[PDB]
DNA sequence: TTTTTTTT
């Protein structure tokens, strides 16, 4: 066959690169052939893929291999994988066999992982063709994993001779001619399915992220493919690398299973379609086990904020940072992200933890960058303006691909975390109702199109609307103050009502606090504790659960008595106390205390009370 | 010897000329041509144009070079090149590159200059002519065009992501393995019956393997004819050019560029089974070249030179406008905005655009709309569009095929924009623009279609007083009746009045009057200005100054004393910031505050407002 | 179903 001598060096050069690669940081500069360690350990767990970092294999031999696989990865492959399972029997002849019956030949995948640069969507380019590249960007859409049919085997049904080991293009191909010289069969080829190999398969989309190519263009997309273990190995919606080489894919239709190329199809012309094949997958967007997936110092610190008493009031300080002012509502943020305990009573009835809270400011108090800082702050968190929102992109939507099917909405893409919803008063009120619905059952149901499917729908949201006429009147009650259905009014959580205030004094401190802000810009600001910390510190307190207790039984039953006297119930009713208890067990989470105190339930009522107005 | 068929077109006689034209050119040759014996500089002129643009392009190490007729037409050997290329472009394009290569290798080994010869081999050096012929409107196109270079002018109306171009074929044995590549000759390829090897010569067992094939990139460009171009009988036609190589992706949405190109038609299969093709042709154009609608030491000098003088505020802000009688502090606030503020994108806290929004309430005839018309022509990025005629899914983001649509927003993302009409403008629509122009950015929730698009561009809102004319018995506010969340999203609100001045009444009509004395009738060229615009934006970044945020904070508190929201602020902020890049200032001063708040009292008509009622006296509107 | 001008 052809030499492909380049082809051979390169297997041999790979072979090397994996079993004599003789580097390892662990015991300092000792070497370990870190790859022939990985080999032991595939060995131990007898898996398929292989690791293979791309700066490994730089340093490796100058970097000329890791240049020339990088350009022909295509090419390349065959060789690479040829010289894997060489290497596999010099050291690991046993998974050499994928290892009762006999056992077949293993397949071993070549995951490049750790590459030099990742190019964007916009930067692919027809030159980058079969080349190895990493691509970041979030998962759009997925497929469910599929087997692929790596090797075919097919039954000669004219002669029954079995054919084996025979790689597919895009289209299903079949054996032309039978091996069996004596036999002339070119078509009849019953797939042996159990002889063929099927590899697993996915196809993932993704999109371009907002700072990449923001400027006047719509966010283009790409079709990324897992196979092998990096099936399913990313979640959706998630912003992720994906090391791969570029695919071009051609169309079966043309194939047979502007214009196209001809004359070969044969007289049939072709279009081609560009994608990537994925080789590795990396994303880049218990109390006791969050501790240990910490580091040392992380625990450290950790415990260092821990021992913080202030800690409390540092973090409310730390909340949306550049916002100035609304430091209750600040506090609320942070009791919404806390949560609270969710629990389903004996009988059943599933008791909501979460919080959710609704603001209710004029223009320009910043609620706009309160939302923001929200969103870009808080995990598993959705934002959306009311005004322009459609319900099922907000919850769930169906569509049909080969065929009925469902896409998720914000309350799905952000189901057990924040929903941010801004304009809110703007929100059509048949879609306020959809989430009412949605949100109180904490649950989603697809009755519609047929299908009659249901989602967690479980999260906390934070209603962002402003007074009617652009402006609160003190004068009318906070329910027709604004638009919206009394029964939802009743289900959120928290009223963080925002007024304007003439007081010259505040009015000078945010006027220097904004311009510096301009002037100074980053270095105006300055939380009490870094993003990443206040995060860690925040998943540690999610670990704690708070307990009621005996006199914080009774503190909650007088102040909630009080509060019914207060209204004496337009605005109090047991969802308050049960929203009071929520606000006990997030400020217990603050004050990580398993246990729940009076002087927590202090807090609570005042926050309500404030609420109240 | 070597001719071109069908016409008599020497290639060897061709390429001689056209390396003749190459080195040994003049732009003395080109700058006489275009007499202009007054404006000859001999550096220039006698400098060899070519030579030192080859030059120039060894040390950049492109292979692209863009070309004008005017050249062509200069020399004598490459004057009949000229009509050559614009008979038959392909044949002459490519015998001109690859004379530009040898040219470029002869420079090389000539010059003895330490070059990698092999890179310049490599190099697949190319010639971007331009300005081939008259600009000639796309419609009248006819199908004997075909085959010839058509300059045109149009709009970009959308774009289509890059399309793999197949450009060689490999191929493989599959009894052997042995592979061999073939070249796609006319789009189309020629497989060998057997293998290429004599030993194997396998009937076909060669198989074309798709992923070691080489692949080319295209693209297609849906451009609309020019309005100037089209006749008033039926709506504009747009053309879907075929775009490749670098100028793949060279161009986004709504940009307004000229292009000259190869005028292309195809067959097109009747029946996709069948080979049967439809007796009529599919027709595309295959741009050589593209030009989109450096400053220059002596253009840097004449900026500086206009920024020496003092007049430079007023004498900008009456040059926008020329032909507009007064209104100087209208043109002055748009002037700044045109300038706009600094886009300081801060890592934390999210980006801080400097954006400028004025909106234009006042009684109608007030030329408002004219006024609309020249900031849309001012503009490089213009977006014209009056809201009876506009729909929020237009405006901003439209669904298609599932595929989004840029709205009239999204066009102007980077640009100014203009609304006219706004007050007609539905409020449902006037929602979905508030949040937008608030975060300069489109924010989309649809089933299926949830995601956020950068939207970064000012607004230029042309409105009327709910009174037709503007009541002063009513409130300013009352009079306007906007949302005063809308309100305070616009930076500027200039309350035009048409006060009988029977002084101004008479000085206007002089104007007009003399304007139509003339059948076809001091400022800045509209070039010049548009020229110091974008080199201020671009290079200039004023930053706030200690005076300034003194003076900003406490008239802010005065504001807010005498409503005064923190938009306000902001605004006043980003107004003496754009006020200090018209002044050529990377630094804010007090003085630019001073101005902000001048001209913000002044569009308001503060000095005529009532301190309350909410009214202003018309008397002491222009007293 | 979802989005969508447009008329009814
Ligand atoms: N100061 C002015 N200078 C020059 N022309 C003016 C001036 N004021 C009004 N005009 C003319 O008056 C006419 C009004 O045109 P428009 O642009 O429609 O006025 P307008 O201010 O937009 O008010 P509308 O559009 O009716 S609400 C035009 O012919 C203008 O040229
Ligand atoms: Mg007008
Ligand atoms: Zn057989
Ligand atoms: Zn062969």
């Amino acid at each position: 066959k052809v030499d492909d001598v380049t082809g051979e060096k390169v297997r041999e050069a790979f072979e090397q690169f994996l079993e004599d690669f003789s580097v390892q940081s662990t015991d300092t500069g000792e070497v370990e052939k870190v790859y022939r360690a990985q080999i032991e350990f595939m060995k131990i767990y007898d898996l398929n893929t292989i690791y293979i970092d791309y700066q490994h294999l730089s340093m490796r031999e100058n970097g000329a291999l890791a240049m020339a696989i990088s350009e022909q990865y295509y090419r390349f492959l065959p060789f690479l994988q040829k010289g894997l399972r060489r290497v596999v029997r010099k050291y690991a002849p046993e998974l050499l066999n994928t290892s009762s019956p006999e056992q077949t030949e293993r397949v071993f995948q070549i995951s490049f992982f750790n590459l030099p640069t990742v190019h964007r969507i916009r930067d692919i380019r027809s030159e980058k063709i079969g080349s190895l590249l990493s691509i970041s960007g979030t998962v759009t859409r997925t497929s469910e994993v599929r087997p692929e049919l790596y090797k075919a085997s097919f039954t000669c049904d004219m002669c029954r001779a079995i054919v084996d080991n025979v790689e597919q293009s895009f289209k299903y191909t079949e054996p032309t001619f039978c091996p069996n010289p004596s036999c002339e069969n070119r078509a009849f080829w019953t797939l042996n399915v159990t002889r063929s190999r099927f590899l697993d398969w996915q196809k993932v989309r993704i999109q371009e992220n907002a700072n990449e190519i923001p400027t006047g263009s719509m966010p283009r997309t790409l079709d990324v493919i897992l196979r092998g273990d990096s099936v399913e190995r990313a979640k959706p919606g998630d912003r992720c690398k994906f090391t791969g080489v570029e695919i071009v894919v051609p169309d079966v239709t043309q194939l047979g299973l502007n214009s196209g190329v001809t004359g070969l199809l044969g007289v049939r012309d072709l279009t081609y379609k560009i994608s990537f094949l994925a080789c590795h997958v990396i994303s880049i967007g218990d109390q006791e086990v969050f501790l240990n997936s910490l580091s040392s110092d992380e625990i450290n610190e950790l415990k260092e904020m821990v021992k913080d008493e202030h800690i409390y009031d540092k973090l409310v300080r730390s909340i949306a940072p550049a916002v100035f002012g609304h430091e209750a509502v600040k506090k609320g943020i942070l009791l919404q992200m806390l949560g609270g305990v969710h629990k389903s009573t004996v009988e059943g009835i599933k008791l909501r933890g979460d919080i959710n809270i609704c603001v209710v400011g004029d223009p320009s108090t910043s609620k706009s960058q309160f939302l923001k800082y929200v969103v870009g702050f808080a995990p598993r968190s959705v934002y959306t303006s009311g005004k322009a929102s459609s319900a099922a992109g907000l919850t769930a939507a169906v569509v049909r691909d080969e065929d009925y099917t469902i896409e998720a909405g914000a309350l799905m893409l952000a189901d057990n975390g924040i929903c941010c919803i801004d304009e809110f008063d703007k929100m059509d009120i048949s879609d306020q109702v959809a989430i009412h619905e949605a949100m109180e059952q904490q649950t989603i149901s697809i009755a519609k199109a047929g299908i009659h499917a249901t989602l967690n729908a479980r999260t906390s949201i934070l209603a962002a609307a402003n007074p009617v006429g652009g402006r609160y009147n003190r004068k009318l009650s906070l329910r027709g103050n604004l638009n919206m259905t009394a029964p939802i009014m009743s289900r959120f959580d928290l009223f963080f009502v925002i007024l304007d205030d003439c007081n010259e004094k505040i009015d000078t401190e945010l006027a220097s606090h904004i311009v510096d802000l301009h002037m100074k810009r980053d270095e105006a600001i300055e939380p009490p504790f870094s993003a990443e910390q206040l995060r860690r510190y925040i998943k540690y307190a999610r670990t704690f659960k708070p307990i009621l207790t005996k006199e914080a039984r009774s503190y909650l039953v007088e102040k909630y008595k009080e509060l019914r006297k207060d209204d004496a119930s337009y605005r109090i009713t047991v969802r308050q106390l049960e929203s009071m208890i929520r606000l006990s067990e997030a400020i217990a989470r603050a004050n990580c205390v398993d246990e729940i105190t009076p002087s927590f339930i202090a807090e609570a009522y005042d926050l309500l009370r404030q609420s109240i107005i | 010897l070597r001719i071109i068929w069908g016409t008599n077109v020497s290639i060897q006689e061709c390429t001689t000329n056209f390396r003749n034209f190459l080195m040994s050119f003049k732009y003395k040759f080109r700058k006489i041509l275009d007499e202009r014996e007054e404006f000859i500089n001999n550096t220039t002129d006698e400098e060899l144009y070519y030579i030192k643009q080859l030059n120039e392009m060894r040390e950049l190490g492109t292979s692209n070079l863009n070309l004008d007729a005017r050249n062509l037409l200069a020399y004598k050997q490459t004057e009949d090149l000229y009509h050559q290329l614009l008979n038959y472009p392909q044949e002459v394009i490519s015998i001109m590159d690859q004379t530009i290569k040898d040219c470029m290798v002869s420079l090389i080994v000539d010059n003895n200059l330490d070059y990698d010869l092999d890179e310049i081999e490599t190099k697949f050096y190319k010639v971007r002519p331009y300005n081939v012929g008259s600009c000639k409107g796309m419609r009248e196109l006819n199908p004997n065009d075909i085959d010839k270079l058509i300059n045109l002018k149009g709009l970009v109306l959308r774009s289509t992501p890059v399309i793999p171009d197949m450009k060689v074929a490999f191929f493989k044995c599959n009894v052997c393995d042995h592979t061999m590549a073939v070249e796609i000759d006319r789009g189309v390829i020629q497989e060998p019956a057997r293998c290429e090897r004599i030993d194997c010569n396998e009937p076909n067992s060669m198989s074309l393997i798709h992923n070691r094939c080489s692949f080319a990139d295209k693209q297609v460009i849906k451009l609309q004819e020019t309005p100037d171009f089209v006749p008033d009988g039926q709506t504009p036609h747009s053309i879907s050019l075929c775009v490749y190589d670098e100028l793949v992706d060279s161009c986004r949405a709504g940009d307004r560029i000229e292009v000259t190109g190869t005028f292309r038609s195809i067959p097109i299969r009747a029946n996709s089974r069948q080979r049967v093709l439809k007796s009529l042709y599919k027709t595309y154009v295959d741009v050589v070249h593209v030009k989109k609608v450096q400053i220059t030491d002596q253009d840097l000098a004449k900026i500086r030179e206009v920024a020496a003088r003092e007049d430079l505020y007023s004498l900008l802000a009456r040059s926008i406008a020329p032909s507009i009688y007064e209104l100087e502090d209208v043109k002055k606030g748009i002037l700044l905005q045109l300038f706009g503020g600094t886009n300081k994108t801060f890592t934390k806290g999210g980006r801080y655009r400097g954006d400028i929004n004025i909106l234009l309430c006042g009684d109608p005839s007030t030329s408002k709309s004219q006024i609309l018309q020249y900031v849309h022509k001012i503009t490089p990025r213009g977006v014209y569009t009056s809201g009876k005629g506009s729909s929020a899914v237009g405006l901003t983001a439209y669904i298609t095929r599932l595929v989004l649509e840029s709205g009239a927003l999204v066009l102007s993302d980077g640009g100014v924009c203009c609304i006219d009409e706004f007050d007609k403008m539905s409020d449902s629509t006037r929602s979905v623009l508030h949040e937008v122009m608030e975060q300069q950015t489109i924010s989309i929730a649809k089933a299926g279609i949830i995601t956020t698009l950068n939207a970064r561009s000012s607004i230029l809102a042309s409105a009327n007083p709910i009174g037709s004319r503007y009541n002063p018995n009513l409130p300013v506010t009352e009079n306007i009746d906007l949302p005063p969340p809308l309100l305070s999203r616009f930076d500027l609100v200039y309350l035009v009045l048409d006060k009988v001045d029977e002084k101004n009444d008479r000085e206007l009509a002089k104007h007009l009057t003399n304007l139509y004395l003339e059948d076809k009738p001091d400022v800045l060229p509209v070039e010049f200005l548009t020229m110091y615009i974008s080199y201020a934006k671009e290079h200039i970044h004023p930053i706030i100054t200690e005076a300034a945020k003194t003076e900003l904070v406490r008239a802010y508190v005065g504001m807010r004393k005498m409503t005064a929201t923190t938009r306000q602020l902001e605004s006043m902020i980003r107004l003496a910031e754009a006020h200090a890049k018209m002044k050529l200032k990377n630094v804010v001063e007090l003085e630019d505050v001073q101005e902000a708040v001048r001209l913000i009292r002044s569009a308001i008509k503060d000095y005529a407002t009532d301190p309350k009622t909410g009214k202003i006296d018309m008397n002491l509107v222009q007293t």
